[PDB]
RNA sequence: GGAAAACUUAAAAGAACUUUGGAAAAAGAGUGAAAAGAGCUUGAAAGAGUAAUAUGUGAACGGAUAAUUUAUAAGAAAAAU
RNA sequence: AUAAACAUACUUUGAAUCGGCCAAGUCUGGUAAGCAGGACUGGCGAUGCGGGAUGAACCGAACGUCGAGAUAAAGUGCCAAA
RNA sequence: AAAAUGAAGACAUUUUAACGAGUAAGGAAACGAAAUGGCGUAAGGACAACAAAAGUAGUAAAGAUUUAAAGUAAUUUAGAU
């Protein structure tokens, strides 16, 4: 068949490199990925160490023309695209097509905010990290290097949390009534024949 | 009408670091996560069904297929080897194939 | 010198040619490319504007050092010129072919320049006296031109 | 009956650098240079004619129809293969006129011999 | 006598050598191509040597799922095995599934655990003669052209015997309706939903 | 001291009159078996022009493997008893 | 003890060659050298193939044209098969 | 390499077994079980429709452009113009 649905990865509480490696392999396998909240990814090392690595990264630049040189993107959604692009084939149609099916956003935009989010267990920071090891959110590092839109995102996420709070509360009310209504159908005597079948296989 | 197959991903050909042997193709069957689940699929049918935008002046079908069989497992992650009548086009890498339920042994 | 192509219907076509014309090939090759496919009436108007420098001839292939002009917008070419001598020579061949069509009995208002091809010709040599007692070649670039006019009809 | 004629290499062994220079023709010549990329059998460029490429002895020089070619110049030259019409196929030479071709084409029908130039020099 | 390689043919008055006989004494022989003998016809009771061995799961009265061919996903009842072809004679009762009496090779079926059994199914006919009788053959090569309408009339003629022999359905249909939900099971297609991995699926 | 340059056709029958053009020429017309049309037997490659087809981000070309399109291409006999 | 009959012993005529280079559980002169010069063996030259990203010499292993398998050096987060 | 067969088949016989990298360099011709096997250019002497009109050719040679076929290859063969 054809994979038209989009796998949505919640990049909250994940490792930057280990998310990219799993995403890069599955991009070559034809899947379509959209990684939301690519600014909440974590990297090893304190903020001071991350800045030293960044300042070394900023050094690489074409001497005769810095406009031809390496472009040092500072947005975390571009710090993940760079990480993913490194793990994909270079200079062939296979690599370009695989990268064409990837997106990061700094939050959850309009179409992807109501989609089923997935997770990559290999890339979870709670499994691959000593808890005492100090990390750094990609959003926090982005602000320190010149990413201006860090506080715009914090405003949008705050309004997304509060809008999902009322939707969840209303849904929990309906689901409780539906659950209790079903218990009345299960206890009903007209549905006794069907209930015995469910009890036989443990569904009830 | 009904789903009678398991979608499989044409990962690539059986290769080495700097070589490639397009006689054997590697597939990833959806749901097989270890080499101990592959023995069921050894010998089943596999088809690469694709669509060609034919013209109104041609009797060539708009839907074609290349058929093959799964012959052996490949590593401890449930990747298989499949031999087809005609080697799959590398333009079809990352596409979905069909793993049928026949020839059945049940 | 034969013709590159023959007309489909010889009864509804007119021909004209010139051999060893003393006009630059590269200039006349680019001019002929511009008037290819247009009606005879439109072509004679286009070639007259080129003479008085009111419409451009885009120099598409031979554009080494050819300066840019303001009339070359929309032709996918940034370079063009106004070759007068090549435009005049084609104007005399287009007139000759039209008179051939009238004698045949075709409607001049329907003819289009279906086929027009320019080919290289034999050059003539001259001396250019360089420094340190040298002599060089000062060679012409003549050309042959063939023209065929056919009536336009629906298919 | 017809055996399965198997060819080990259906391409052509082109000369080295024949694609780059028009003075070097495509007829094969083994490179004798001291630093030649091909005669050293590098990766990518290691395609040379060798005796191992030869086809099976049973089906060598056999036309796809399953018969061996046999050139004939006149009707008499057909009588040399009339006993072996299941093995040989006639072949009218390129210089045989159209008049002599009709006699060869007609006679081979009498003797039941397959002619491969049956559609040559046919009139308008 | 003539040599083995000499097959004289007629000459249309064209020039012939001295040794070639004149056509008045030349008699043409029709070209012969076929050389193999067709299969011999044996007793209706005795089975062919080329008889496949059925799997132990496939026993008469079982319910099978057809995973390939025209009736892919349909469920049928296995009556008996055709001894002359090794194919299974299954009826997916036409009053329920719409699958008629047909022969399907044993490799395109899955033998489910669910069983309907049913003896006394009245299989007096339903053999090599019957299937060959109702098969729709082509219009050959020399038998005129007869496009389009030839295939339609074959179905109309074979319809009366095809429908008549479906009398086998009388008893299995009655037994199918006895078990609760069994009618719905056969009347529906078999589909692989989400989470049914075939290496884990057991029937 | 010291070159280069052979070939129309069987026969010049080497167009001959009309229109366009200052003229050279062109288009008809005509000769001839055939323009082979005098830069004349045939007429290659390098270099161009026209037509048809196809492709495209800092070289191009080659090879193995398939897919698409096009082309080539295999038959008139015939079962059991 | 083991191996050896397409074994063994050769005879005649003749080609090319005697600028070499590398490695090291080696040595000499030198502070040292990708330096200069030697003993033993193996290689490169004359040599492709798999690995070390790339490399005349390193490691595995030397090549008629192909199919199927078990391997060697070495590897199994992605580029990259595991 | 060894066995078997051997006036003529034919594919330079049949079978079995081992082997096949390579610069400089060598392996002239002939040699029936052949002491390497072949392709091409030009000229000379023969042979080429076996029954007294005996290779092809104005019913289109050589040459040129291409399309296909045979050969591992050098190259050969045929169609169309």
């Amino acid at each position: 068949s054809t994979n038209n649905k989009v796998t949505v990865i919640d990049c909250h509480g994940h490792v930057l490199g280990r998310v990219a490696s799993v995403v890069a392999k599955h991009l070559l396998l034809g899947q379509k990925f959209v990684l939301v909240r690519c600014e909440d990814l974590q990297v090893c090392g304190t903020l001071k160490m991350r800045l030293v690595q960044w300042e070394l990264y900023q050094r690489k630049r074409v001497n005769t023309n810095p406009t031809r040189g390496a472009f040092h993107h500072r947005s975390p959604a571009d710090m993940v695209r760079k990480a993913v692009r490194g793990m994909l084939p270079k200079n062939n149609y296979r690599g370009k097509l695989a990268l064409k099916n990837l997106k990061c956003f700094e939050g959850c935009p309009a179409p992807y905010d109501k989609m089923k989010k997935s997770s990559i267990p290999e890339a979870a920071a709670i499994y691959s990290f000593n808890p005492t090891r100090k990390r750094t959110l990609l959003g926090e590092l982005g602000t320190a290097v010149g990413w201006k839109y860090a506080d715009v995102v914090a405003k949008n996420e705050a309004e997304r949390k509060e809008r999902a709070a009322k939707w969840y509360a209303a849904k929990q009310l309906k689901q409780k009534a539906v659950a209790e209504a079903k218990e009345k159908i299960l206890a009903d005597e007209k549905y006794k024949a069907k209930v015995a079948i469910l009890k036989k296989f443990g569904y009830a | 009408k009904c789903r009678l197959h398991v979608n499989a991903v044409f990962m690539g050909f059986q290769r080495a670091q700097r070589n490639q042997y397009p006689n054997v193709a590697l597939l990833q069957i959806s749901g097989v996560n270890t080499k101990e689940d592959t023995p069921f699929y050894i010998g089943k049918r596999v088809a690469y069904v694709y669509k060609v935008n034919v013209k109104k002046g041609s009797n060539k079908p708009a839907i074609r297929a290349i058929f093959g069989k799964i012959v052996a497992p490949h590593g401890n992650h449930g990747v298989v080897k499949a031999r087809f009548l005609h080697n799959l086009p590398p333009k079809a890498m990352g596409q979905n194939l069909k793993v049928f339920l026949y020839p059945s042994n049940i | 010198v034969k013709y590159c192509a023959k007309p489909v219907n010889v009864a509804k076509a007119a021909q004209a040619r010139g051999d060893n014309l003393k006009v630059h090939f590269k200039n006349t090759y680019e001019t002929a490319d511009a008037i290819r496919g247009m009606k005879v009436a439109r072509a004679q108007e286009f070639l007259k504007n080129v003479i008085i420098k009111k419409e451009i001839v885009p120099f598409r292939k031979h554009n080494g050092g050819v300066g840019r002009k303001a009339q070359c917008k929309g032709l996918n070419c940034a370079f063009g010129r106004w070759p007068v001598k090549s435009a005049q020579f084609i104007l005399k061949l287009l007139k000759n072919a039209v008179d051939n069509a009238k004698a045949k009995g075709l409607n001049t208002a329907l003819l289009t320049v279906s086929h027009i091809a320019v080919q290289e010709a034999r050059s003539s040599r001259r001396r250019l006296y360089r420094a340190h007692g040298s002599i060089n070649s000062f060679s012409s670039s003549p050309c042959h031109i063939e023209l065929i006019l056919t009536e336009k009809e629906k298919k | 009956i017809k055996p399965k004629i198997v060819k080990k290499y259906t391409g052509h062994f082109k000369r080295f650098d024949s694609n780059r220079f028009l003075r070097v023709k495509a007829s094969w010549r083994v490179p004798r240079g001291i630093d030649n990329r091909l005669r050293r059998k590098f990766k990518g460029t290691n395609l040379l004619p060798k005796i191992g490429y030869g086809s099976a002895k049973a089906t060598r020089n056999m036309l796809p129809c399953g018969l061996y070619k046999f050139p004939v110049r006149n009707t008499t030259d057909l009588e040399m293969i009339m006993m072996q019409n299941r093995k040989y196929a006639a072949e009218i030479s390129h210089a045989v006129s159209a008049k002599k071709r009709q006699e060869i084409i007609q006679r081979a029908k009498i003797l039941n011999i397959r002619v491969l130039n049956a559609d040559a020099r046919i009139k308008k | 006598s003539a040599p083995q390689w000499f097959v004289p043919v007629k000459a249309g008055d064209a020039k012939v050598p001295a040794y070639y006989p004149t056509d008045d004494m030349i008699q043409e022989q029709k070209k012969k191509l076929r050389t193999r003998k067709g299969a011999k016809i044996t007793a209706l009771d005795k089975p062919a040597w080329n008889l496949e061995k059925l799997r132990k799961s496939i026993v008469p009265g079982a319910i099978l799922i057809i995973v390939a061919g025209k009736y892919a996903g349909k469920k049928v009842v296995f009556l008996k095995q055709c001894i002359k072809s090794g194919a299974l004679i299954v009826t997916g009762p036409f009053k329920i599934n719409g699958v008629p009496l047909m022969r399907i090779n044993q490799r395109y079926v899955i033998a489910t655990s669910q069983k309907v059994d049913v003896s006394k199914v009245d299989t007096t006919g339903v053999d090599v003669k019957f299937f060959k009788k109702i098969a729709i053959k082509k219009a050959a090569f020399g038998k005129t052209v007869e496009e389009d309408f030839a295939k339609k009339q074959y179905e109309a003629k074979k319809a009366l015997i095809v429908e008549k022999q479906k009398q086998v359905d009388e008893s299995i249909v009655a037994e199918i309706k006895k078990v609760p939900y069994l009618k719905e099971y056969m009347a529906s297609y078999f589909t692989l939903k989400n989470g049914d991995h075939p290496h884990l699926l057991k029937f």
